């Protein structure tokens, strides 16, 4: 259900069909704990299941992440 | 073999580093460590690059060629998928790394050792395949795409600076077990400010012996590149810019932080309607920037104390249907 | 305080004109205006939402962003 | 009284409802309950509106006038702030409501009338202009579109939201009131109406408690408070404003198909714009065109034929914004 995405490598794999023309780097999104859902450019924290979309050039993965879900543990270091 | 067809829709400008003398007519120099790439695979595939080296050019003149081997000899030439082209680069940058490390395996001796063990380089690589643009990045070199808008000239940087000022890079180092605040505070790690680089045997294998990187379950300074999803270039009309740190670094020192990407792009625009060849376009801007630097230092005032000299400057331009004239 | 819907609405007085979604609707959705751009935040999950576009659903976008902002799940009906 | 200066940069087209007869081209009709507004305050303030009424036109012909009294007689005419303009409308729509409710306070043919006025109501869309800033107040399912001319096409964006049971927000609002989402969204209808907000309708506004679907509710499930839309910058713009009744976009949709209706309607208004002398003509032309498309579809029936037994009143209001008429 939701166990395979704790591992960073897997999260990355979910980006193979990510919409070309997107600003933020896939690898960076994954590092940030994000996972690609499948619709548009929407992604979700494997921790807080919060989703993030509508990226723009110059965005920070962890940045927008902290803003949207100011507590997605991963973002707060409860995962080491 | 390092001699395939070179691209003809791409120009390059460059100026070695130089140091001034408090005596006005001063101008010194040092061994130049910066390289570029503008090949074109027989299968109609484009590969451009800018490698800014540090502490010896025994690395820049390596990655340059070696990267070509693992890219223009088939591996990429084909009808591959987006994620596929990404996977090939990843594999590519790795081969160069692992290979290079094995290279560096062969009293004025301690003199050389400390050198190659600390030699390294950073790179920006741009690839073209069916009006789809790909940018692989490792370091602080910038790559900008300039589309011509009917309301101005749009300028957008395709990559991100791998410095300690990068919220993401910092976070990555944090998860490794280091302290953010402390790292961001010094802003420097082993003479370098870059958080990712090719080579540098020292920090890659002995980071554990450096007070700042002591605590780390993995390499704090990695060489893995940051790939940027294909960019649609079909209806586009402008140009691609790949420039080394030394360049945007100088222009920044004189005029001031920020607003540098636009200004350089603005310059490339003008010179574009005043030249016969791209190389000319390119060189023109490098010279113009080189000028603004010296002038600022000479006609010193406030920003004068920021231009004691400047490192190598490299600029690569790849036209996309923009009016040369 | 922002538990009260009327208060949340009050924080929209200086909301940037030209925005698609109706203020009143945003508040009903539990959002409150921060002050920067068109960024708003659930008074419950403190989750923020920005970059609205025409045709957006306050509750919709909200449930997507923070699929658990209690408010959105009904654990709020003071009565 | 209700006779102030009319706007001259706004046209209107309309066609009463009509029903089709199996025999074909045969049509009928019923009392028409739709009204519009195109005034201009002496202080140079513009007020446009389109009210689609239901169950009697005793309401549409009221809110129309009464709304004007609480808006064009000062209250709005001035150098007000954005939030101020919103506050005034809010107070305006309320005065019309409370007033109207007090209005409805009057053989056995009596029970005949009662069930009428107690169930009479209307929905409305109001557009206001003040220094190239556009405001849209909305109650119901009428649409309001802004059409800017792009150097890459014609931009079409709907300024308001449809207050139906398919509205994620409207549903949630009714949920917080204590009703069941799924069940309400399922029936998709509440008291013959699909709208979740409307003016008048004494029955459901005071006796909602006696209706199985609305039984559990701490407050009125069907409210009349309008949804205002922050001022719109119209300085450098160049296009036109469209206010259209449900009956219109509803018909067009039944023939051609759901969605893509706003653009198509706009697309039509574009063409006819270069083929007319007056806005009214532009307007009427499109209403006729749509009225045609409907009848034809039913006649030359096939698949979508089973969706055009008839059509409700159709009203279209157009307010030019520097678009080429000639
Ligand atoms: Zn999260
Ligand atoms: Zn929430």
């Amino acid at each position: 259900k939701e166990e395979e995405f704790v591992e960073e490598f897997n999260r990355l794999k979910t980006f193979a069909n990510f919409p070309s023309g997107s600003p933020v780097s896939a690898s960076t999104l994954a590092r940030a704990g994000f996972l690609y859902t499948g619709e548009g450019d929407t992604v979700r924290c494997f921790s807080c299941h919060a989703a993030v979309d509508r990226w723009q050039y110059g965005d920070s993965a962890v940045g927008r992440h902290r803003k949207v879900s100011p507590n997605c543990r991963f973002i707060n270091g409860f995962y080491l | 073999t390092d001699d395939l067809p070179l691209c003809h829709l791409s120009g390059v400008g460059s100026a070695s580093n130089r140091s001034y003398s408090a005596d006005g007519k001063g101008t010194e120099s040092h061994p130049p460590e910066d390289s570029w790439l503008k090949f074109r695979s027989e299968n109609n595939c484009f590969l451009y690059g800018v490698f800014n080296g540090y502490d010896g050019n025994r690395v820049t003149n390596f990655v340059a060629q070696r990267l070509s081997a693992e890219l223009l000899l088939g591996q990429l030439n084909a009808e591959h998928a987006e994620a596929d082209v990404r996977r090939v680069l990843l594999q590519a940058f790795d081969v160069v790394e692992r290979s290079f490390l094995e290279s560096i395996d062969d009293l004025e001796r301690l003199k050389t050792l400390e050198r190659e063990i600390s030699g390294g380089a950073m790179a920006v690589v741009a690839v073209l395949l069916n009006n789809k643009l790909y940018v692989a990045n490792v370091g602080t070199n910038r790559a900008l795409l300039c589309k011509s808008t009917v309301d101005g000239l749009q300028v957008t940087q395709l990559n991100v600076d791998h410095t300690t000022e990068n919220e993401d890079e910092l976070f990555r180092l944090s998860q490794l077990g280091l302290d953010a605040g402390k790292i961001k505070q010094v802003g420097i790690i082993c003479g370098q400010e870059s958080t990712r680089r090719i080579g540098d045997y020292k920090v890659k294998y002995g980071y554990t012996d450096i007070d700042l990187l002591s605590a780390a379950k993995s390499k704090p300074i990695i060489a893995e590149p940051e790939i940027h999803g294909a960019q649609p270039l079909d209806g586009v009309t402008g140009f691609l810019v790949l420039m080394s740190e030394g360049l945007y670094k100088a222009l920044e020192a004189a005029h001031g932080p920020g607003q540098a990407n636009q200004e350089i792009a603005a310059m490339i625009d003008t010179e574009f309607a005043k030249q016969t060849s791209l190389d000319a376009v390119a060189q023109a801007v490098v010279d113009r920037v080189k000028r603004i630097h010296s002038d600022t230092f000479a006609s010193g005032g406030e920003r004068a104390r920021f231009c004691p000299r400047h490192e190598d400057m490299t600029l690569l331009v790849r036209n996309f249907g923009y009016p040369l004239g």
